[PDB]
Parts: structure tokens; sequence; C-alpha cells
């Protein structure tokens, strides 16, 4: 029998709008839900059900992606699910599988089902929305992996003992198979595991192939007034994030100079200050400041050199910085690029910290919310808000490298 | 042939209505009992058990050519339902088909049974009655009706996969490419299905030939047309009149932008009799007037051919005026506008237009059109390539639809050799709003300007302007305001601000401008001296 589920005190179910989709996605969605209903996993929602969660389709045949972020915020408990073995990041290869279909074998308590309502739109609003609610654990709900743990445990626990070298952990609707085996021995473990589940839609990661990058101060043969002005600027940006960063002596170098092209005459104080700052940045970026008790955040922005970069942080504490290679296709969609960067960052964060960050995106809310789904290939959806990139941050992130 | 009615609830911690039954004339009570007589007869009404404590005010109104129950309180306590269809079909998305037929369901609500446990709350006194069917004016009636109709038509639609059935409220449009004989035959099949499930289809509400009146539109065989929407112009406005008015406006606001119903609703601030004269407010008055203007328009276009391409052509008109046309080859499906509004440029606005059109096209055609834009590719790509913010752009084409969107900015990435360097800054007295804006240059010059009723930001901008104004065709400018820096980076071409406009004016004359920022109050050469210069006495 299904366990009783509760909404947090004073909270009600989701009452969100369904976004318009292409004709092909609508057709694919209706087909998916028809089968699901026929299989007893969904049932039509009555006009008396006032809730609604937005549905999407990702891709080949389509997969339904219901955005249960709001319902997850309002669901009581299941907090301790968003447990992590730091060895994972050291593994040579990690295979991620979407195991959400498995959830459909476990029923959902009849009292919670109405909150899972979703609507399938129709082109030109030719007909009213087709509404459904779940009768079983829904993919995308935080409670599903938790309620499915026993069923999953009955399979993975045995297989884990038989392969103590491989790391098999689950995060939401994902299952990560990580190991140092040769590809054929790895693909082998993966196929085995899939055979056990059946009683596909996933991807590959090569953690040990990821180059660690850091903020690095410029090094020039000859520094000009402009060069020092630019340096002090980014040093001022860093002083807000890193403790101990100073610029008094570097500023003093140009206190009596206004011509941007003029070369500065170095002092021991300035040199020792620039060196101290290099050591601080280097030493502090090799530290460990994570706090699984505070929200994991990621802010994305474009370099002043127009490359995509990001910083993983918690408030002002930066845990990691990265920079992706410049894109050739000059006429690529902006929303597409950003969406690829976001998914790469999340995948990387999953391995490293075991959870998806809340993203702060350099995009207008309305444009992002309307198109993000056309370029999405993973089964998770992070929380995100929208921000503006300050000119200085663009210069600051030009320093990520190595 | 019985399907059990859906179960309904009241909002938690709430109870049905027990309101005052206001006595009315003898003539009235005569017509009313007559109405209820027939409704109880036909099965819409039933008599309330002696234990029913609930009651809702009943009214009689002079035939709009008579009974009106005030379910305002019952609605307030009834649970919430799902709004199963917000969005109206648009004829521009209707595929061009050989035959079309339009028909309405008569007394739609009368055919839908209200759940036994919920009828108690519908009680009203005249003798006392309760509803057995969905009551007109009750909150759940349209949600339940809409839901019921979808299920009645679903089997019909899957039996005739080639026929286009579009249902909105009690209006059904049927279109197909079958023979005149076959089409009429399938329409008769539909009426048989409905009548058999208890839904009447008045012969009078049936429409054989064009033009077809459908949801405010007039469908001709070749093109569609949105008629001017006329709004009631009564002498004395009752609460009920405002209600119906707001109803129409709710629909109309999906066909036109700028429709407001706020101040109009504040006129019927709850508990007031349904017959009570409204107290016109100036803002309510203004709202209706603007609404009448807006709706006194008209639109037209052609029908969709899914096999052919879907295109979108944009053209900038006067100043903030952007217009577009969705078309297939030379056939125009529908035309549109966008003039939405501090400091952007044509490329950023163009992108907003593209977003608007894209969203609209997903809704109407389920597909993204091919865009033809008045902007050169190198210009477009270059700008978005450098900009910090990302935007949506599907495949598109450049089209010489003068005037073209062009950005002409000479912002360079490194200091300009030999060019004079200006250090900019502006102060403001927090309490007197008196400030100063000035500059100092590496060539020895400096200038300060006293400002009144200014602001830090404004002073900062006025200073940047001064530097641009007093410099050659090539200039380096160092500011200490990330604000000014952000604005210059966004290379604006239009603004409401007067100073920002001068800044833009001056910036276009420059061959090259190098603009960088330095932190303030750090004793940085140049910056420190302007800072002191403009802060003196401020």
């Amino acid at each position: 029998e299904p366990i009783k589920i509760m909404l947090k005190p004073g909270k009600d179910g989701p009452k969100l709008r369904q976004w318009p989709l292409t004709k092909e996605k609508i057709e694919a969605l209706k087909e998916i839900c028809e089968k699901m209903e026929k299989e007893g996993q969904l049932e039509e929602a009555p006009p008396t059900n006032p809730y609604n969660t937005p549905t999407f389709a990702i891709k080949n045949k389509w997969r339904m992606l219901i955005d249960f972020r709001e319902l997850n915020k309002v669901t009581q408990d299941f907090t301790e699910i968003q447990p992590h073995p730091a060895g994972l990041a050291k593994k040579r290869r990690i295979t991620v599988l979407d195991v959400g279909d498995a959830y459909f074998s476990i029923p959902l308590h009849e009292d919670f089902r109405p909150y899972t309502a979703f609507t399938l739109p129709s082109v030109n609003n030719a007909e009213p929305g087709k509404r459904y609610i779940y009768k079983v654990l829904p993919q995308g709900w935080k409670g599903s992996p938790a309620i499915f743990q026993h069923t999953m445990r009955q399979v993975l626990e045995p297989f884990r003992k038989a392969n103590k070298d491989v790391i098999i952990i689950q995060y939401m609707d994902d299952i990560l198979i990580a190991s140092d085996r040769t590809d054929l021995e790895h693909d082998r473990v993966v196929l085995q595991l899939k055979e056990l589940l059946n009683g596909w839609m996933g991807y590959e990661l090569w953690p040990t192939k990821w180059k660690l990058q850091k903020i690095q101060l410029p090094q020039k043969e000859i520094w000009t007034v402009n060069d020092i002005q630019k340096l002090v600027g980014v040093l001022n940006w860093a002083a807000q994030l890193y403790p101990g960063i100073k610029t008094k002596h570097l500023c003093r170098l140009i206190s009596g100079k206004m011509t941007l092209t003029e070369e500065v005459q170095w002092t021991e104080l300035a040199e020792a200050e620039l060196e101290e700052n290099r050591i601080i940045l280097s030493q502090e970026q090799e530290g460990h400041y994570y706090q699984e008790e505070k929200e994991l955040e990621a802010t994305v922005q474009k370099d002043q050199d127009n490359q995509w970069t990001y910083k993983i942080h918690q408030e002002e504490k930066i845990l990691k910085v990265g920079k992706y290679a410049k894109v050739k296709n000059t006429h690529t969609n902006g929303i597409r690029l950003l969406a690829q960067v976001v998914q790469k960052i999340g995948k990387e964060a999953l391995v490293i910290w075991g959870r998806i960050p809340k993203f702060h995106l350099p995009v207008e809310r309305e444009i992002w919310e309307q198109w993000w789904d056309n370029y999405w290939q993973v089964t998770w959806i992070p929380d995100w808000d929208f921000v503006s990139t300050p000119p200085l941050v663009r210069l600051a992130f030009n320093l990520v490298g190595d | 042939a019985k399907v059990e009615p859906i179960k309904i609830m009241l909002k938690p911690g709430k109870d049905g209505p027990k309101l005052r039954q206001w006595p009315l004339t003898k003539e009235k009570i005569e017509a009313l009992k007559e109405i209820c007589e027939k409704m109880e007869k036909e099965g819409q009404l039933e008599e309330a058990p002696p234990t029913n404590p609930y009651n809702t005010p009943t009214f009689a109104i002079k035939k709009k050519d008579r009974m009106l129950i005030d379910f305002r309180e019952l609605n307030k306590v009834t649970q919430d339902f799902t709004e199963i269809q917000l969005g109206i079909p648009h004829p521009a998305g209707l595929a061009k088909k050989r035959r079309i037929t339009v028909l309405d369901v008569g007394d739609a609500y009368f055919s839908i049974p209200l759940h036994e446990d919920f009828r108690p709350y519908t009680a009203f006194t005249l003798k006392r009655y309760i509803y057995k069917v969905l009551p007109q004016g009750w909150k759940g009636s349209p949600a339940i009706f809409q839901h019921t109709m979808r299920q009645v038509l679903e089997p019909f639609r899957k039996a005739n996969k080639d026929v286009i059935i579009i249902q909105y409220m009690d209006d059904i449009l049927i279109a197909s490419d079958r023979t005149d004989l076959e089409h009429d035959r399938v329409v008769l099949q539909l009426k048989e299905l409905l009548n058999g499930l208890g839904f009447s289809t008045p012969d009078e509400k049936f429409q054989k030939d064009p033009p077809y009146h459908w949801m405010g539109y007039e469908l001709w065989p070749t093109k569609w047309k949105l008629q001017k929407i006329q709004l009631p112009q009564k002498e004395i406005w009752t609460v009920n009149d405002i209600q119906k008015l707001v109803g129409v406006l709710n629909w109309a606001a999906q066909l036109y932008p700028g429709i407001k119903t706020k101040h109009l609703c504040r006129l019927i601030s709850g508990k007031m009799t349904l017959t009570e004269e409204v107290q016109w407010t100036e803002l309510a008055e203004a709202e209706l007037e603007e609404n009448r203007i807006i709706l006194s328009q008209e639109q037209e276009g052609h029908y969709y051919q899914e096999e052919k391409e879907l295109e979108a052509t944009v053209q900038k008109d006067q100043d903030n005026q952007w217009t577009y046309k969705i078309h297939q080859e030379e056939k125009i499906l529908k035309v549109g506008k966008y003039a939405k509004v501090t400091h952007t440029n044509g490329i950023r606005l163009l992108a907003q237009v593209v977003q608007k059109i894209g969203k609209e096209a997903l809704v109407i055609w389920g597909r993204i059109p091919k865009f033809h834009l008045p902007v050169e590719r190198e210009i477009w790509e270059q700008w978005w390539d450098n900009y910090w913010q990302v935007t949506w752009i599907p495949d598109w084409d450049f089209v010489s639809t003068p005037p073209l969107v062009r950005l002409a900015f000479n912002l360079v990435g490194d200091p300009i050799p030999g060019a004079e360097t200006f250090y900019t800054d502006g102060s403001c007295n927090r309490q007197s709003k008196e400030g100063k804006a000035g500059y100092v240059t590496d060539r020895g010059k400096d200038k300060v300007k006293k400002l009144e009723q200014t602001t830090n930001q404004q002073a900062e901008l006025e200073a940047f302007a001064m530097a641009l104004t007093d410099s050659g065709p090539k200039v380096n400018i160092i500011v200490d305001s990330q604000y000014v820096m952000g604005i210059v980076a966004s290379q604006p071409t239009e603004s409401e601000s007067k100073i920002v406009n001068q800044i833009i004016e001056e910036m276009i004359k420059k061959e090259a401008i190098y603009v960088a920022w330095v932190p303030a109050h750090k004793g940085i050469g140049g910056n420190q001296e302007v800072d002191h210069l403009v802060s003196q006495g401020i």
C-alpha cells in the first residue's frame, strides 16, 4: 500500500500555466499519455481539480518532461535527497541513465494524486486542454526516487557487492554508473545493470578528462597605466569574494599618472602586493568551502572575450569557476547556447557535489521560459532566476583559465 | 443511460449562502413562478426539502427583447475549478477547407446534472427551489460544461480524423474537404450524437452558408474578418450590467491589447444588490472609454495552408512602431503590431518583436515561421555575439525593408594611441539635490558644471556627456560608475532621458571611443582629481 503524502503547512498544490508547444510535440505528448493511461499510470482529471503543472517534451522519439519544481517546493519532507561519495569525481567514466519509467510500478496515494495534474495543449486552441493526474510515482517528483528506494535497493545492493569497484548512485530520475574499468568492461557493467532494471536515454561523462580552471591574474612584460587600472578593477571585484585581496600599493603606482599608454615604474610594495594577491587567489581556490546546508548556486555569464563562463558559489563563496571554448557557428541561437552551457554545468555539479545548482541566468525571464525546452536533453530542471551581467564581471571572468 | 455527476465542495471552513430574499412586485412574482413552473416541469428545478437553510437572492429583469439569480455569494464559497480553456481559436490558424458549418448547442447547462450533494446550496425562495442542473451564473457551470463537451466530441473526432472540429463554449465549427453530400452527412451525424446525449442543436443556431458568424468573426470562404465589437451604452448601470460588460471585455481582451477591466470591477465592490445602481468612478469611466476606442477597430486575413511555408516579415515604421505580417508566399494570414516601451536600440527591440511573433505563432500554428528581418546578418550576429544577454532567434533572412536596423558604434577595446584621456565624475548633495559634473584630462584641461535637482547617476551621466562634447573624434574616457559603463556598453540608440540622448548624439560623431571604469576613492590618478573637483561644496 502507498504511504500518506503531505503538502507543507499552509501550502496548496501547483496552479501554473501550460506553455504553447509545437504541433509535433503535442502529438507526441498525447500519444505518450494515451499509452500511460491505457497502462493505468494516469487517469483523466476532473473539472473539480484546480491544479496544474507545466508539461514539456524533449528529444528520434520524444520523452515527456513534466516540470514538478513547484510541487517539489510544496511537498513535505524528502529533503534529504537534494548522500554523496566524493570518489565519483575521480572515476574515469560515468554513465548516466534515466530510470524514471521504473517508477510506474509503484502506486501513488490517492489523496496526493490530484496535485499532479497537468494539461496537454492543442494547436490554435482547437479543443479544451486534455488533463491528467498520476496514479503512480511520477518522474520528476522528489518523492518518487525516495518511495522507490526499496524496489531499487532489492536490485542494486546485490549488484553492488558483486562490483565493489564501481560506484552506482541515484540522483532523482538519474542513475550514475561510475568506474575505472576499460570501456568494454564498463559498457558490460552498464548493460548488466540495465538488464536488471528491465525486470537508453542517458549520457556519458569523463570526469578525469575535465580540466580544472582558476582565476589567474595577468602577467605582462610591460605594464601601462591602463593595465594597472584594469588589474586594480578586477582585484576590486575579487576583494568582494576573496578575503585578503588588496590594491592600495598597485593604485599608488598610477596615483600620479593619467596617460593610459604610459608605463608604470614598479615599487617593491606593489610587486609584493601583486604577488601576495596571486598567492591568495591560488591558495584560496584550492580550498574547500562547501556547505551542503546552504543552497548550491551557479551564475553564468559571457566573458568580455565573449566566451561562456560560470562560477559555482554559495552566496559570495566561490567553489569553482569554468570557461567553455568559443563557439564557431556565428549564427547560433542564444537560448540554445545558454541551455547547453546550463546542462553541462549541472552535469558537472552532479558528479562533484551530487546536486543541481540554482542558476542565475543572463537572459530575460519571458524569453527563457518560452524557449528553454526546445534545447533541453536532460530529465532534470533546476530552479533559476534572471540577472544582468555587470561590465566588470565580464572582465573578471576573462581571467579564468589553465 | 446515466453518468454520475461530478462531486463538488465548498471552500474549506465555509458554508452555503443564507441571504436576504428581497420582496418584489406582484407582476414580477407572477412571471418568475411561471418560469420556475416550466423549469421544475422540464427537470431543471426541484423543490427544496423543508430542512434546506440556504438561500440566494432572486431577481426579475425586463426581458432583453427574465429570471436572474444572484449566485455571487455561492460562487465565493464554491471550490475552485480548472480553467480548461483560456485562449480563443483564431481563423488565421483554421486550415482552408472546402466546406464549413457552424452550430450552437441550445440550453447547454440544462443537459448537465448537478451533483445531489451540491444542489442544497443552490436554494432560492420565490415556494423554494434548488437546481438539478448546472445553474447559469454559477462558478462551476462553464468548467463542467466545457469538460463535458470535450468528452462528447472526442469520440466523434477520432471517428472522423479528417474533419476539423473546433469547440469553444457552445459554439462548434465543422470543416472538411468531403463532398457537399458527405459533409452535410457528417454534420447530421454530429447533431445525432449530441441530441442522443441530450444536447439540443436549434435549427436557428445552425449555419448552412457563408458568411459564418463565429465568435465575433465573420468567416467568408476566402478570408476571415473580425467585426467591430460593440459595447453596451446604458443610461443607468446596475451591478449586473457591469458584470456582463466585464464578461465581454474578458473575451475581447484576448483579441486586442490594452483592454483593462480593473477600475470597472472596483465599481461592484461585492455586497450591493444585483439591481443596485453603480457609482461611476472617473478611472472606471476612462477605462470603458479607452476600451470602446480599442474595440472600434477591425481586422482581416486569410486561412492557413499547412503544406505551404509559414513566414514572418517585420518592418520598423515611424519611431517605436514595428509591424509584421504572417504570410505564406504572397498570401497574408494576419498582420500585427508592437510598440511596447528606457534606453535600448533597434537590434534589441527587433528581438522583442521576433519573440512576440514567435510566441503568437506557436499558439496559432503550432510552428515557428521563417523570419525576414530589416537588419543585415553581419550587423545582427556581431551585436549579439558581443552582448552579455542571450536572446531567441530561429532561422531568418535579411530583407531590404527600409529603414534597416543599423548600429554604428565605434567602441574600441583598447586605449586609443594619442587620443586625449578624460576622467569623468559627478556628485550630488543628498539633501539639496545640488551636484556637480566634470572632467579632468591627461592634456591638462578640466571643467565643472553645477547641477540642480540632479542625482548621483544623473550627475555621473552629465559628466560623461561633457567629456564626449569637449573631445575630438577619437577619445578615451575613464569613469568610476558601473552604471554609466553598463549604459554605454548597451550602445543605445533611443531613450526617454534627455542627457542619455545627448550622450547618444555625441557618441555617433566619434570615430573611436575607448571607455573603461576604475574604482572610486582609491587615489587613482585622474579619477582622484575629478572626484575632488566635483565634490567640492557638494
